[PDB]
């Protein structure tokens, strides 16, 4: 019989997590404030790291890794593959990235650069004309990111329509780094279109600056059976070979080179995350990497089972009660 | 990279390595303080022992 | 030195001393006589928290003996240990209270106490280090109930900055069928919500039906009501009695027992509950210690703990056993149970053990709790008052020794009082 | 040479200073009478060890020391215990009645009755002093003396001696040993009040040092003096540069400036390896690399936290034992590839390092086996601000009912006492989190 506490009310995966958990009768929630839990659902923000694993007579274990912050803010992101030279400049998944501060910054390195056909982008904002863009950043009063916009998107058909991809990675304690099997297309609408990057809808395909403005696919949202089946008839590839190897390298090292800053290993408390991986895919079937969100959502249909593998993987593991949906990225 | 400012003894040695370089109250006062609550506690007491005497 | 001097009232509170004394001398090693008879050293290392010493290494109980009449005292200079408390501290009277709380407080006791505290003093005189008093009584009479609250007031008077504990049985329709007991208790609990900084809350309820059904006494004696009393005023005495870094001394004990002045009556435990002779054959696990530590079969005050949240506790282990073991086996009871842990309190149980075991046994638990559940004994004896007060039943007894009836009002809102600020920290 | 006074309030620095003394008498080759063979300088010398010993015309090595409880029972085992003729009856004080685990007792009620019996002896020992240059107070945080006495001391002592350095060595409360439940009111209390009179403060968490004993000395359950015998080893390596000749840390104003570019920031972090069971069937022995590794992991630091996430300000390595430069500099080359040690803009990325070839001393029966080198690591983390707010928390649960408050206004002081000792701790954390600003 084990505890634990939810400090995140806004979370749709923990929520599920937790309603799991309860449904187990093995697992008692406490009030918020109870120090006295097993497990602890965390806030997004200001979360007491230096309050866990002081608890004699308990193992205790965080659904964060502190510090994994550093990958999935737009402008530590830049900042972490620029000088971690696991990454570097023989990167080659990263578009052109630089941080600018709305007026130890590189606003200055960013102009020569743009010096060469060229467009990049920031509700944010894509344009190819550098001097007004600046101008926007400088609008708003926090330090944005600015990148080279895929002028070559590969384009569904039909539709003509861009799209990008979301991996749910789940880290264990040891630091497994566990990709859902199932992955989500997020898929614009209405078709791409070349020359003119000023409409959005069809530019960003993020699911909420999207489900406004629509056919194809339910919810916007293509899974990987049609894809890899789109992919076998239009191209003649399939999926793992086109797309997947890409995206595994990409998160292995993402999360290999944070590693030793955020492992848990020799640590009082213990920690596992949930990231959600955002790619794009171009024409010459390249995959590029867009962010890294700590906070993910799930896609509907796919809730019970990666939600239901979190609790196997993540906290059963280490709390054990009384075919795997993910796929092991080793390392 | 770069040791520096070393000591050497019989006993041992000592030295300095950079990797990388950079980027009140008085004897009264106290006493006021002191007495201050040495009072506010005489005061607690005397309350107490008043609401005996009734 | 760290003394403290021991009050015994009434025929309650006379008993019940009487046995306590019997019990601790037989485990400091002295005898029906004074003289020490230690296997051990242990045993004498703070013996003189309870004793004074004399020529020949003799040893006597810093003990004064109170009641309003002769018999009892008689009892207890013709009993087990009788020879050995001082005598000139022997103070009695002749006419009595007979169960009536003004004759003891006001009345019959007054005539009486002065000569009391007189022998007080000539205790407190001599101490090195006086931690304070201990007062053993019953509140439903009139001699321990009404003399021994009286008496209370008068010696925090005299010693305002000393550390006022009792020992307090709580009556029952159990075990008495005196019907002016809720009087006289609510009278008593409204002057030990005032002038005490511990009381041990036990109650006869729960002595009778631990006696009746747990340990199958179909005819229980105050014998077998007090043999709990005993033990477990050996045990919530411990850490007083022997070296230990734990609540070893009264003032320590009420700044970890005590967040709040007027919420100071504890629930005591016991582990194992035996009766008299009943001898023990296995000893308990200290897995079984604590759970039944805990369960509120073994509380000495008949309130249900799950009915409330404990602000504090502490728990002590007697006889040989590993620290590891009890330690783990603590920190599981809070953690398998931390809803009824005050959480605005953080670690709020701390934990003694203690070599020596008691009399018999060779593993025992006992408990000390400070739980919001304790509201149900004073709402039980409040609703046996207000009962019988709405019709202002049997009060010429007392309005016939000086009192008005408002004093009885007064009483009455304070003990109710008490409640429900016991309902405030329940519900925070 | 320059001596040092070392003060020990409460039964924590008490017991505690006695495993050192202890320790500091095995070291420096003095028997439990105060006679030291290997002297020449008979009845005085300004040796290296003279500046924590005096000496007698009959050759008599005496502790610059001052132990000082409310209660006698410990101190009175020091007046009785192997070293007694070591001690002189006026350095050992004690009252008769204690402070109940109660800061204000310590402080207002019973502190007023011998701060100035204390500050006598004090000054007694000053003046036997060719250049005094400071105090080592050792103190709980948890106890009514350590904290309400301590804290009294500390300001008598910066007005008695306005020029003179002070360090703490003081033991932060861990539930697993504390006999309290008032302990968090007490540390914020005398923290607040101590704050503005240490110069740099080596804290030590119960819980820190209760796991090394379990975990790497395989014991149970850590009793008092297996915790005070690995506090000693701590202690010994950290005052090892007073005692000795040398030039790193040579005098007690040289651990500010070398640990503490900010003056309310002075608390740093103490990490100690290795730490071996004597009971080991022979342990595979750690190299120079090994070691000065162990110093990164937070299992051996005497406050569980994690300093990769935070800042360096200042970093000390001391070495014991078979130690060469040549072997630091490549280990240090190697950990920083694969360790996260970030420091201040405005510090430079270093270490200032210290080797006395003499290997730690180990007390005969202790549970420490013998080892050729080790190393006491001091880093100026703001990584240890963890243990602020983890008291911090505690207080302000119990503090928004007031729970237990009415024992502290009973003894004189004010509740608002209370809420300034907490906003003060409530700008510490602030001052820690803008250094650590980054990432
Ligand atoms: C530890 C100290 C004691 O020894 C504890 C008690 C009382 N005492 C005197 C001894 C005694 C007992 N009985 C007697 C009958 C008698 O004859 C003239 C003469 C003496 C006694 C008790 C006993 O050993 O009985 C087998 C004894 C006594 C009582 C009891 C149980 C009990 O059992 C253990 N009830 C809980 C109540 C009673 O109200 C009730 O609620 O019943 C469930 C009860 O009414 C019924 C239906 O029984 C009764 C019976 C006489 C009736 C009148 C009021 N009072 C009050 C006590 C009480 C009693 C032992 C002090
Ligand atoms: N490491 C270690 N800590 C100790 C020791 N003795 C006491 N402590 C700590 O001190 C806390 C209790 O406060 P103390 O400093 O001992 O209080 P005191 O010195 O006895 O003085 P008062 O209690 O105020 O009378 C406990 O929670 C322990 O954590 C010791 O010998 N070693
Ligand atoms: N546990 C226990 N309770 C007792 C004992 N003697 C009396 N009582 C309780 O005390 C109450 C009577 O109090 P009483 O002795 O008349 O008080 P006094 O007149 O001041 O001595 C009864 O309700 C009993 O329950 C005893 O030896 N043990
Ligand atoms: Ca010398
Ligand atoms: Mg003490």
């Amino acid at each position: 019989m084990y505890t634990f506490v939810v400090r995140d009310e806004n979370s749709s995966v923990y929520a599920e997590v937790s309603r799991l958990l309860l449904a187990t009768g093995q697992w008692k929630r406490l009030r918020k404030d109870n120090p006295r839990f097993n497990l602890m659902l965390g806030e997004r923000n200001r979360l007491p790291f230096g309050r866990l694993g002081h608890e004699p007579g308990l193992v205790q274990l965080v659904n964060y890794y502190r510090g994994a912050d550093k990958l999935c803010r737009k402008a530590s992101l830049v900042k972490l593959i620029k000088t971690s030279p696991e990454l570097s400049e023989s990167c080659t998944w990263f578009p052109e990235s630089y941080v600018i501060y709305p007026t130890t910054d590189e606003r200055e390195v960013f102009l020569a650069a743009y010096n060469r056909g060229n467009v990049w982008i920031a509700g944010i904002l894509i344009s190819s004309e550098a001097s007004e863009l600046l101008d926007f950043i400088d609008e708003q009063g926090q330090v944005h990111v600015i990148q080279k916009y895929l002028e070559k998107p590969l384009l569904l058909e039909p539709g003509h329509r861009k799209f990008d991809i979301r991996s749910w990675v789940l880290v264990d304690h040891l630091y497994n780094i566990y990709l859902y099997r199932e992955g989500v297309l997020r898929t614009s609408s209405e078709p791409y279109n070349s020359a003119n990057f000023q409409d959005k809808t069809c530019h960003l395909t993020n699911h909420c600056i999207q489900k406004e403005y629509s056919r194809y696919e339910e919810g916007n949202e293509m899974f990987f059976e049609e894809f890899n089946q789109y992919l076998m008839d239009a191209l003649n590839t399939t999926l793992e070979n086109s797309i997947l190897l890409q995206i595994k390298h990409i998160i292995r090292s993402c999360l290999m080179c944070i590693e030793p800053a955020i492992s848990t290993k020799h640590l009082h408390y213990q920690s596992f995350q949930l990231f959600g991986f955002d790619f794009m895919v171009d024409e010459e079937l390249k995959v590029w990497l867009i962010e890294v969100n700590g906070a993910p959502a799930c896609a509907q249909k796919l809730y019970a089972e990666l939600c239901q593998g979190i609790v196997d993987v993540a906290i059963s593991s280490v709390f054990p009660l009384a075919t795997s949906i993910f796929i092991k990225l080793h390392h | 990279m770069e040791v520096i400012e070393l000591n050497k003894c019989t006993s041992g040695q000592s030295f300095e390595v950079i990797l990388k370089p950079p980027s009140d109250p008085s004897l009264e006062e106290i006493q006021k303080k002191l007495e201050a609550a040495e009072e506010r506690r005489k005061y607690q007491e005397a309350e107490l022992l008043k609401h005996l005497a009734e | 030195m760290r003394e403290i001097v021991h009050i015994q009232a009434g025929q309650c509170g006379n008993q019940i001393g009487a046995k306590f004394w019997e019990v601790i001398s037989d485990e400091h090693g002295i005898d029906p006589t004074g003289s020490y008879h230690g296997d051990s050293d242990l045993q004498l290392e703070r013996i003189n928290v309870y004793y004074n010493e004399a020529t020949g290494n003799k040893y006597v109980p810093r003990a004064i003996l109170v009641d309003l009449e002769p018999g009892t005292m008689d009892s207890v200079r013709s009993g087990p240990f009788g020879q050995i408390f001082r005598p000139d501290n022997f103070v009695f009277g002749q006419s009595g209270a007979g169960n009536n709380w003004a004759k003891g407080h006001y009345t019959e006791g007054a005539e009486l106490v002065d000569s009391v505290l007189d022998v007080v003093r000539k205790e407190s005189e001599s101490c090195d280090c006086l931690q304070g008093f201990q007062l053993t009584h019953s509140l439903g009479g009139g001699t321990g109930s009404g003399m021994g609250t009286l008496l209370i007031s008068k010696i925090r008077e005299e010693y305002p900055d000393r550390i006022m504990n009792t020992f307090s049985v709580m009556p029952s329709p159990k075990v008495s069928d005196t019907v002016v007991e809720p009087y006289n208790a609510t009278l008593s609990v409204h002057q030990l919500v005032e002038n005490t900084d511990e009381t041990y809350c036990i109650d006869n309820e729960a002595l009778y039906d631990i006696c009746f059904r747990t340990l199958k006494l179909t005819t229980p004696t105050y014998g077998d009501l007090n043999h709990l009393v005993s033990a477990t005023m050996s045990g919530v005495t411990t850490c007083l009695r022997f070296p230990g870094q734990l609540n070893a001394d009264l003032r320590k004990l009420a700044v970890n027992m005590v967040p709040f002045p007027r919420l100071h009556f504890f629930m005591p435990g016991f582990a194992p509950l035996t009766s008299r002779g009943s001898q023990q054959y296995r000893a308990l696990t200290v897995p079984e210690l604590t759970q039944q530590m805990f369960d509120s079969k073994n509380m000495m005050a008949a309130c249900d703990p799950r009915h409330g949240r404990y602000l504090t506790v502490a728990a002590i282990f007697r006889g040989r056993m590993s620290m590891k073991e009890v330690d783990e086996q603590m920190l599981n009871v809070q953690n398998k149970n931390s809803s009824y842990f005050v959480e605005w309190i953080p670690n709020n149980v701390k934990t003694a053990v203690c070599d020596i075991p008691p009399r018999g046994l060779k593993m025992s638990a006992t408990f000390i709790g400070n739980s919001t559940a304790i509201q149900e004994l004073f709402k039980r004896i409040s609703e046996q008052f207000t009962a019988m007060f709405r019709r202002k039943a049997f009060l010429h007894w007392y309005t016939g020794e000086g009192m008005d009836e408002m004093e009885f009002t007064e009483a009455e809102s304070n003990m109710n009082d008490l409640v429900s600020e016991y309902q405030q920290y329940q519900d925070a | 040479m320059r001596e040092c006074i070392s003060i020990h309030v409460g039964q924590a620095g008490v017991q505690i200073g006695n495993a050192c003394w202890e320790l500091y008498c095995l070291e420096h080759g003095i028997q439990p009478d105060g006679q030291m063979p290997s002297d020449k300088t008979i009845g005085g010398g300004d040796d290296s060890f003279n500046t924590f010993f005096s000496e007698t015309g009959a050759g008599k090595h005496v502790p610059r020391a001052v132990f000082v409880d409310l209660e006698p029972t410990v101190i009175d085992e020091v007046r009785t215990g192997t070293y007694r003729q070591l001690f002189h009856p006026e350095q050992l004080i004690t009252g008769k009645e204690d402070a109940a685990n109660n800061y204000a007792r310590g402080h207002y009620t019973i502190g007023k009755e011998i701060i100035d019996l204390v500050l006598d002896r004090i000054r007694k020992l000053a003046d036997q002093c060719t250049g005094l240059q400071g105090f080592l107070v050792f103190h709980s945080f948890g106890g009514g003396t350590g904290s309400g006495f301590t804290s009294l001391l500390m300001e008598r002592l910066s007005v008695d001696y306005g020029k003179k350095s002070k360090l703490e060595f003081s033991i932060y409360p861990a539930p697993q040993v504390s006999t309290a439940v008032v302990e968090p009111y007490n540390s914020i209390l005398t923290t607040h009040t101590t704050l503005e009179h240490s110069d740099c403060a080596f804290m030590v968490d119960n819980e820190a040092i209760y796991d090394i004993c379990r975990r790497n000395l395989d014991i149970e359950r850590p009793t008092y003096t297996n915790l005070n015998r690995l506090i000693s080893q701590i202690v010994s390596s950290i005052t090892a540069s007073l005692r000795f000749d040398g030039a790193l840390n040579v005098d007690l104003t040289e651990f500010q400036t070398n640990l503490v570019p900010y003056p309310r920031i002075h608390f740093p972090l103490a990490t100690y390896a290795p730490v071996i069971s004597a009971e080991k069937a022979y342990h595979e022995q750690l190299s120079v690399a090994e070691i000065t590794n162990a110093c990164f992991e937070p299992a051996n630091q005497m406050v569980k936290c994690d300093p990769r996430h935070g800042k360096y300000m200042a970093c000390c390595l001391l070495y014991r034992g078979d130690v060469v430069p040549k072997d630091v500099n490549a280990a240090i080359a190697t950990i920083k590839t694969k360790r996260s040690i970030q420091f201040v803009d405005w510090c430079p990325t270093g270490f200032k390092v210290g080797i006395n070839y003499q290997p730690p001393t180990v007390v005969p029966g202790g549970d420490l086996a013998k080892v050729q080198r080790a190393v006491c690591m001091l880093s100026n983390t703001t990584a240890i601000a963890e243990a602020w707010a983890r008291l911090d928390h505690k207080f302000d649960l119990m503090y928004a009912k007031r729970a237990f408050v009415h024992w502290y206004v009973g003894e004189g002081m004010e509740e608002g006492e209370f809420s300034e000792a907490r906003e003060d701790m409530a700008a510490l954390e602030k001052d820690y989190e803008e250094v650590g600003v980054d990432s």
